[PDB]
């Protein structure tokens, strides 16, 4: 029975080979398939693609040299049936998802010992991308423009996001061997660049899902992943730097702190059109009109704030000392009572939670600046500063560490957050009313660990590092091999 | 020596599991491709139904 299906695909491989695929005979061939009972039912169709793939991998076997003439023909068949077939309203979505499910299904069946190789599957996925990348050229103009075209335009954004979903199924965590082969597909010239350039960031949702899978793995066959991870973010930093700026919140959360180099590149990212002044040169950012702009954020941190949305906002309005106690009590609760971690990072201070707070305050502080003349937003007695100031003083050591860490991370390109949080860091460092050596040491520690690593050094830290000496209030800090840096710069 | 059960056996069933999911007839675009030209072409197959 299965041998029959093999003979059919044997007819397809022989036809397309030695013939230009563009010729309409191939479209008639698939029209000949439905004539018989082979493709008559979907149960047989998915069975046809099933066996057709297992044959290509077998055909790849026993091959001394690059036999893809069998699998590349299949890759075109997948696309040729996606376009040449008449689909119902929701059926087109189920179709592409079905085939992808089969491909990854065989992959798992192959990964289970029964001489597995990761090159042919990679070739198949690559062909599907290259093929579809050719079809979607200029709003799908190549097709008849019968306004079946219109159906494909709406399918364009749904194709990659679903494809990214099936790519996630073969994440490095799943298959160690396919790890390197997985990164190369992520950074495919037909996948990464256009999804970043998709209309209004629709694809950014699933692009994150893949990078997080990459970060969680980093938290050996890891070297190949990290080495591949770096050239992606850098590639994005040049192509679409906004992607690193807006989604920084959801990105910094799942990124281990051990990686300081990778940290900077994300925060060092700047918009394409913009150009910045020399940071190492000496004040008055009010003169700069660029920092007044509000930095966009794709993911609002208020969601992961959950129940503290009320007491924080009520505190941001009026600084109630009674409302301060409950907020702290909530943090201490999530740290010790519940949300117990394991091993290292046991009784963790929820970095996501702390980062969400510090970021949320900055956002609300930004809106408060766009409105109402902006004179009030910067003060020692301002509510936006009062909250961050009190959480530190009443917070524990590890608790204070995360707050300062989060603040420093927001110092990026010339925006109001960088402007504000800098004024926070600057003021706090020179701020009295503390009982102080402990705090300043954390101010320095979390800040110092952003310059020592190789460039590019972020703009925000560079300026704050400059005005610090320019402010004149040096090594006088008694805690300072720490003095080795002073001689460095 | 696993009786029937195996990782490869479980998955091969999954591919068949997904096949019978949402059975539909494959509707080719009848409007397109100049029908009655299709009738002129050869068999182009070695199929045997049953």
């Amino acid at each position: 029975r299965t041998e029959k299906f093999y003979l059919v695909f044997t007819e397809w491989v022989k036809l397309l080979q030695r013939v230009e695929n563009n010729d309409v005979i191939t479209t008639v061939f698939i029209k000949q398939l439905v004539e018989k009972g082979v493709i008559s039912d979907t149960d047989n169709l998915l069975t046809f693609v099933k066996s057709s793939l297992e044959l290509s991998v077998s055909s790849f076997k026993e091959s001394d040299p690059e036999v893809f003439i069998a699998i590349d023909a299949l890759g075109s068949l997948i696309i040729k049936l996606l376009i040449l077939q008449d689909f119902k309203d929701d059926t087109r979505r189920d179709y592409i998802n079905a085939i992808f499910s089969v491909i990854v299904l065989v992959f798992a069946k192959d990964h289970s010992q029964e001489t597995f190789n990761e090159r042919p599957y990679f070739r198949l996925f690559s062909n599907i991308l290259y093929e579809w990348a050719t079809i979607r050229t200029h709003n799908f103009v190549r097709i008849s423009d019968s306004s079946t075209r219109q159906e494909l335009i709406e399918f364009d954004s749904v194709f990659y996001n679903t494809f990214s979903g099936y790519l996630h199924a073969l994440q490095p965590f799943a298959f160690p061997g396919f790890s390197f082969a997985w990164v190369t597909l992520l950074s495919h010239r037909m996948l990464l660049p256009i999804m970043l350039r998709l209309p209004n960031k629709i694809g950014w949702e699933k692009l994150m899902l893949l990078i997080i899978d990459l970060f969680k793995f980093l938290d050996d066959a890891v070297s190949v992943v990290y080495k591949g991870t770096l050239r992606i973010i850098l590639g994005i930093s040049n192509d679409m730097p906004s992607f690193l700026i807006e989604n920084h919140y959801e990105l910094m959360n799942n990124l281990p702190p051990t990686y300081f180099q990778l940290k900077n590149v994300i925060l060092s990212a700047i918009p394409k059109n913009m150009t910045v002044p020399n940071p190492y040169d000496v004040l008055n950012m009010e003169d700069i009109p660029a920092c007044k702009e509000l930095p966009e954020v794709f993911f609002d941190p208020v969601i992961d704030l959950h129940s503290l949305k009320k007491p924080v906002d009520n505190y941001l309005r009026i600084p109630s000392n009674s409302l301060l106690r409950t907020i702290l009590s909530a943090i201490y609760k999530d740290t010790y009572d519940i949300k117990k971690g394991v091993g290292y990072d046991f009784l963790s201070v929820d970095s996501k939670l702390i980062r969400a707070i510090v970021l949320h305050v900055g956002i609300e502080a930004g809106i408060e600046y766009k409105r109402t003349s902006s004179n009030a937003v910067f003060n020692t007695k301002s509510s936006y500063y009062t909250l961050l100031f009190n959480l530190i003083q009443n917070g524990s050591i590890e608790m204070k560490y995360q707050i300062i860490l989060s603040i420093v991370e927001q110092l990026r390109y010339p925006n109001i957050h960088t402007y504000w949080f800098s004024f926070v860091l600057m003021n706090m460092f020179k701020s009295d009313e503390w009982n102080k050596l402990e705090v300043q040491e954390i101010i320095l520690r979390n800040f110092l660990k952003r310059i020592i690593v190789n460039k590019p050094h972020t703009w925000g830290v560079s300026v704050f590092f400059t005005q610090l000496i320019n402010n004149n209030d040096l090594l006088d800090l008694p805690f300072v091999e720490i003095k080795l840096i002073l001689q460095q710069l | 020596y696993d009786a029937l059960g195996n990782a490869v056996d479980f998955l091969d069933a999954r591919l068949h599991s997904l096949s019978n999911y949402q059975k539909r007839p494959i509707s080719i675009k009848s409007n397109i491709i100049d029908e009655e030209t299709y009738k002129k072409y050869p068999s182009l197959f070695s199929w045997d139904k049953i």
